[PDB]
RNA sequence: GCGAGAGACCGAUAGCGAACAAGUACAGUGAUGGAAAGAUGAAAAGAACUUUGAAAAGAGAGUGAAAAAGUACGUGAAAUUGUUGAAAGGGAAGGGCUUGAGAUCAGACUUGGUAUUUUGCAUGCGGUUUACCGGGCCAG
RNA sequence: GCCUAGACCGAGGACUGCGGUUUACCUAGGAUGUUGGCAUAAUGAUCUUAAGUCGCCCGUCUUGAAACACGGACCAAGGAGUCUAACGUCUAUGCGAGUGUUUGGGUGUAAAACCCGUACGCGUAAUGAAAGUGAACGAAGGUGGGGGCCCAUUAGGGUGCA
RNA sequence: UUGCUUAAUUGAACGUGGACAAUUGAAUGAAGAGCUUUUAGUGGGCCAUUUUUGGUAAGCAGAACUGGCGAUGCGGGAUGA
RNA sequence: AGCGUGCUACUUAUACUUCACCGUGAUUGCUUGACGCUUUCACGAGUAGGCAGGCGUGGAGGUCAGUGACGAAGCCUU
């Protein structure tokens, strides 16, 4: 709303809050990112270091679909188990019958190993796993089955 | 005339009321305005002050933090007070039976507290079973995990997060972050 | 003025006054005011008249007589602050002024018969004592005025 | 019928209040006897000390000696200069003496630290050695206490007791005694006292204030003529 | 509500200092001193007069 | 372009340049440039007649709810101007504060109570004036 | 200790307190008593004017303006920090490890309201130029503080979120 | 306690346990202390005392500390930042 | 009624003292208005500039079953 702005309160005061000496001018200092190496160097060096220059190698025609590999951690892995059947599984899982968690079908590429698992065997199907994620799954008596 | 040793006509700098116009939040302060005014219990003066705080000053409290707070020695039946929303944590393997008093509960949090034999009550229900806050334990959420704080106090050799819209090798990584490209700060 | 209605909590009851501790204590007249002293009236109809002081009434006023025969100023009250008390004195030990009080001068053209009779009876004794001092009648029958070069801060009365 | 209900309640509570005031007044009588005895003891020791010093002076005169008086331990400092154009160090010193307005007065116990403080404020203050009666007149007419950061008149000994009873001050005369003969708790008693706000002198200052009292001005140490000045200003 | 000067209001003076009553009763303000009529400066203190 | 329905838009210096005989009048050799300008009244009932005047017109009269609506047309502000009235004014005027003087305005005899003399109305209601109780304000 | 002249003021509004004189009274937590006059008015306000005193033309840039610095003869109407795309802080709100119905589909009393979901965006993982790798020694750590809560009994101890 | 140090059982740092209780170790003051985010205007200055440089000097030019004017009316200096 | 110097009294700033009222900050208490009532103290200069609380205008949703041709709006006026 225009009625709540300070433009309405500056009516009657000569300079409208812009100053009598400094005044409001068109573009003192330049337009946009002008002067980044000369008189706005003090700003870019302090608040945006690394702005100028090239680092690393280019990639012509980069398709981000090649690099799609969403992560799921171990502490969030049991949320892919059916919610209505999670509690019985946490009890009745064994080497003879452990739940299969198809992580690729839930939209994940790599299983990572942050957090702690239930001391319960599980069969985890993943495209990729980390060394510790698979060590923690095997320690609770589970296994990782590679898919594609 | 006076030689002022301090600034004159200075507001206290603390909220004396909620900024919110929620009529039900002001009814709770009306209860705790009365309690802070009349019980001499330090618990009630803290709650009245905490009801004024803003949203960023009332971070969500996960039900896992309450689980860790209930795991203190001699704290299994203390009553947890959260002036704000209590959220769920799907990373828990288990939750105890507990009484938790909060402004709000999420669906996962309320289901999990009651599923494990606990209670999810409001702060007015607390004021009747504990008008002096006896045997309570106030839980506050993490204030510094917010994203805006990542960029607070940014500067050379300060180790904070730049305020930037895109992330990658072409975005503020060359000169001033690397000795091969001049200097590093 | 505006359309702001009065509210229900705007009461109309008038509080009682607090209990006041201004207990009055009696007036102290000037040392020059002793009954029988001749006074000069400064204000009112009889301003400038020299009159005889008789009694201190309980209303803080002074009972005064001309005498009426000498002056034409009757028995009446004056305020002590509108009188200059001279040093001339008349022996009023022989004048009975007991029946005179505030209710005597109560507000009710013509003049009551009681009051005229009392005027004559008081004026008889005042006159009997006034004749003794020569020129006291002449002085009382004469009006007071400030002549040119009269300084009341330097004059003795 | 609310008339008789409310009348009965005030008269019942009035009788209860009357009984409570009886017990309170009976209890308060002993405390007032205590403070009466204290004031009498203070007066006796004042007179005896005065006569003792006088006798010692006469004896030293008789015995071909010179009795040198004990140096004054207390001073009353009045800021007689406005608040404009004050250098930073004396401005800070005057603020630390609680002299933040013109015609503000404060009590100072003479040590070395406080003496060098007053030396810094010397071009802006008139100070001196106050008599007992000057102290009493100041505390009685313009004596105020700082209670929860408020300037409250010392109109009843209960205010003084409630704020300085942990320092054995139960009366206005205990406070005056503690100030005059600088007592073990002079600091607390003088800081509890709000700075005295005096008027201008009846009779004026000298022709030009802001020069030392020795050179015909008003600033600096005037020692016993501060009593005449306080009489002018209080 | 109104500060009253104990140096003008006698009731306030007695409220603050009960010993003022005894001061008034004993005429402590005009108390005589009992002493002998002596003059101890007859000797060497006349060094003030001349030297 | 054609045909429709709409709008927290603008309301005749606005909204398209144009609400009107507006891309008009007019300017420029020319390309081009380009306005101003809406409102009597429900209805002309747009004032017959008489009179003065060379005439425009004016005065009577007439129409109209209104002519304080007469095509100079609803309302008709200010600048500016005439007349009347009031006032001031020795090389400006104008202003603040204070009081005087003149003009204007305001307010408690209250929604005053008790009766009462005494009267207009529907035993009772409104007025009125004399008494007493009491009240308002300014003062000693 | 005592007597005495004048000025200004009278905030408050049942009682409650501290004292003084003796379950009473007072000068002691803020003015009452009494009398006169006025209500066609004493009283108060405004306007105009006279008198006394003070008062330079505003706005502007400027260290500095009444300036011999600039605009302004006068009046009316108009007249200048907006909207949008993308963002920072703070705040309110809904839901919350998720969140966002409105691209679209359904529906409709039809640009409204009501309803729907796959995807997608942001978030839930970082780091390295990249190939790549990828977050619990421990009750998700220890120490010194730390509000609140618990046991105590000045003190002291326990538990200690942010 | 240690992977550092000493010829060492010597030391270094950080510790467990014990002793020293409100005069817990000068004065004065403290409308309390600590902490965070965000943003305006500004980035021509000038003056007075004192120290002071260039200059014959200047109502000149340049520094040091403070206080002022600017940004501030009021009483005084007739008038005057 | 000049110069140096001493003395007594007197004159008056928006400064100081006591009081009233306004606002701001704090502060005491308060179980059909607590976004309210109440006790108390201190403080009040301000360009550029920040913030707060308000006054006014065109139009919009709701309401006052609001005003109005028995006179709305506009306009002039001690
Ligand atoms: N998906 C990228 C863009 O996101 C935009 O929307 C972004 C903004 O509307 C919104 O901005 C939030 C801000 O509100 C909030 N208070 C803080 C938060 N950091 C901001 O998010 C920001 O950071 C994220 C990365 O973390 C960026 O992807 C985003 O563009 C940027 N605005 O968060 C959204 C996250 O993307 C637009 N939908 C569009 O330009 C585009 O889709
Ligand atoms: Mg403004
Ligand atoms: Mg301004
Ligand atoms: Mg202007
Ligand atoms: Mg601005
Ligand atoms: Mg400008
Ligand atoms: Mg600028
Ligand atoms: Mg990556
Ligand atoms: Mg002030
Ligand atoms: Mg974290
Ligand atoms: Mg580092
Ligand atoms: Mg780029
Ligand atoms: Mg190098
Ligand atoms: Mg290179
Ligand atoms: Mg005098
Ligand atoms: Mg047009
Ligand atoms: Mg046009
Ligand atoms: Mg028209
Ligand atoms: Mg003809
Ligand atoms: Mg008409
Ligand atoms: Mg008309
Ligand atoms: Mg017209
Ligand atoms: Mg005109
Ligand atoms: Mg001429
Ligand atoms: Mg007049
Ligand atoms: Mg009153
Ligand atoms: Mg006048
Ligand atoms: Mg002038
Ligand atoms: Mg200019
Ligand atoms: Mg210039
Ligand atoms: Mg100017
Ligand atoms: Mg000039
Ligand atoms: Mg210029
Ligand atoms: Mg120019
Ligand atoms: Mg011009
Ligand atoms: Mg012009
Ligand atoms: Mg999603
Ligand atoms: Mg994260
Ligand atoms: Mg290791
Ligand atoms: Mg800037
Ligand atoms: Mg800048
Ligand atoms: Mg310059
Ligand atoms: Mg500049
Ligand atoms: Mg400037
Ligand atoms: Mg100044
Ligand atoms: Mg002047
Ligand atoms: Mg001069
Ligand atoms: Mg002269
Ligand atoms: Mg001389
Ligand atoms: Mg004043
Ligand atoms: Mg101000
Ligand atoms: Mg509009
Ligand atoms: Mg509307
Ligand atoms: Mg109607
Ligand atoms: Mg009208």
């Amino acid at each position: 709303p225009t009625r709540l702005t300070k433009t309405r309160k500056h009516r009657g005061n000569v300079s409208a809050g812009k100053g009598r000496i400094g005044k409001h001018r068109k573009h003192p200092g330049g337009r946009g990112k002008a002067g980044g190496q000369h008189h706005h160097r003090t700003n870019l060096d302090k608040y945006h270091p690394g702005y100028f220059g090239k680092v690393g190698m280019r990639y012509f025609h980069k398709q981000q679909n090649h690099f799609w590999r969403p992560e799921i951690n171990l502490d969030k892995l049991w949320t892919l188990v059916d919610s209505e059947k999670k509690d019985e599984y946490l009890s009745k899982s064994s080497a003879s019958a452990a739940p299969v968690i198809d992580t690729l079908a839930h939209g994940y590429g790599k299983v990572l190993g942050k957090g702690r698992l239930p001391e319960v065997p599980v069969i985890v199907k993943a495209r990729f796993v980390s060394k510790l994620a698979e060590e923690k799954i095997r320690a609770v008596g589970g296994v990782v089955e590679l898919v594609a | 005339g006076r030689d002022h040793t301090s600034k004159q006509h200075v507001r206290s700098g603390h909220r004396t009321a909620p900024k919110s116009d929620n009529v039900y939040l002001q009814l709770l302060v009306k209860l705790y305005s009365f309690l802070a005014r009349r019980t001499d219990a330090p618990f009630n003066k803290v709650i009245l002050k905490s009801l004024f705080l803003s949203k960023i000053n009332r971070p969500p409290v996960s039900v896992s933090r309450i689980s860790r707070a209930l795991k203190q020695k001699g704290a299994a039946e203390k009553t947890i007070v959260v002036v704000g929303t209590v959220t769920d944590d799907n990373r828990l393997l288990e939750f105890p039976k507990a009484t938790i008093a909060a402004l709000r509960f999420t669906a996962g949090a309320k289901d999990r507290i009651l599923k494990n034999g606990g209670e999810a009550i409001t702060l007015d229900q607390l004021a009747l079973r504990a008008p002096k806050g006896q045997n309570t334990l106030i839980v506050r959420g993490p204030r510094n995990s917010r994203e805006a704080v990542r960029h607070f106090g940014f500067g050379p050799h300060k180790g904070k997060a730049p305020r930037i819209l895109s992330k990658g090798r072409k975005f503020e990584r060359a000169r001033g972050r690397r000795r091969s490209r001049g200097f590093k700060v | 003025m505006s359309q702001v209605a009065p509210k229900w909590y705007q009461s109309e009851d008038v509080p009682a006054p607090k209990q006041t501790r201004k207990t009055a204590r009696p007036q102290k007249l000037r040392a020059s005011l002793v009954p029988g002293t001749v006074l000069i009236l400064l204000a009112g109809r009889f301003r400038g008249k020299r009159v005889v002081y008789l009694k201190n009434l309980e209303d803080n006023t002074l009972l005064v007589s001309g005498p009426f025969k000498v002056n034409g100023v009757p028995l009446r009250r004056v305020n002590a602050r509108y009188v200059i008390a001279t040093s001339t004195k008349v022996n009023v030990s022989g004048v009975d002024v007991s029946k005179f009080n505030v209710e005597y001068f109560a507000r009710e053209k013509e003049i009551k018969a009681e009051r005229v009779a009392d005027q004559k009876s008081v004026d008889a004794a005042l006159l009997s004592e006034i004749k003794k001092t020569p020129l006291l009648k002449q002085y009382l029958a004469a009006s007071f005025s400030l002549k040119n070069g009269d300084r009341p801060h330097l004059l003795k009365f | 019928e609310t008339l008789q209900k409310k009348e009965k309640a005030q008269q019942k509570t009035a009788e209860e209040r009357a009984a409570a005031k009886k017990v309170r007044k009976a209890a308060n009588k002993e405390k007032r006897k205590v403070i009466f005895d204290r004031a009498a003891a203070y007066q006796k020791e004042y007179t005896e000390a005065e006569r003792s010093v006088i006798k010692a002076k006469r004896d030293a005169k008789a015995s071909n000696s010179y009795y040198v008086d004990a140096q004054p331990k207390l001073v009353f400092v009045v800021r007689i200069k406005g608040i404009n154009k004050i250098p930073p160090k004396p401005r800070k010193v005057l603020q630390l003496l609680r002299l933040t307005q013109i015609n503000a007065g404060v009590f100072v116990r003479l040590t070395k630290a406080t003496s060098e403080l007053i030396k810094l404020a010397e071009p802006y203050v008139a100070y001196g050695y106050p008599s007992l009666s000057t102290i009493r007149q100041l505390v009685y007419k313009r004596g105020f206490g700082k209670v929860n950061k408020q300037r409250i008149a010392l109109s009843d000994n209960a205010i003084i007791e409630a704020n300085l009873g942990k320092f054995n001050i139960l009366s206005i005369e205990d406070l005056i005694h503690e100030i005059y003969t600088v007592g073990p708790n002079f600091k607390q008693v003088s800081n509890f006292l709000w700075p005295f706000k005096l008027s201008n002198p009846n009779g004026g200052f000298r022709a030009r204030k802001f020069q030392h009292f020795i050179q015909g001005g008003d600033t600096g140490n005037r020692e016993q003529f501060i009593n005449a000045l306080v009489k002018q200003m209080n | 509500v109104l500060k009253k000067n104990p140096l003008k209001n006698k009731q306030v003076l007695l409220r603050l200092n009960p010993y003022a009553k005894a001061y008034a009763a004993e005429k402590v303000g005009s108390a005589k001193v009992e002493q002998a009529k002596v003059k101890p400066s007859k000797g060497q203190f006349a060094e003030v007069l001349k030297n």
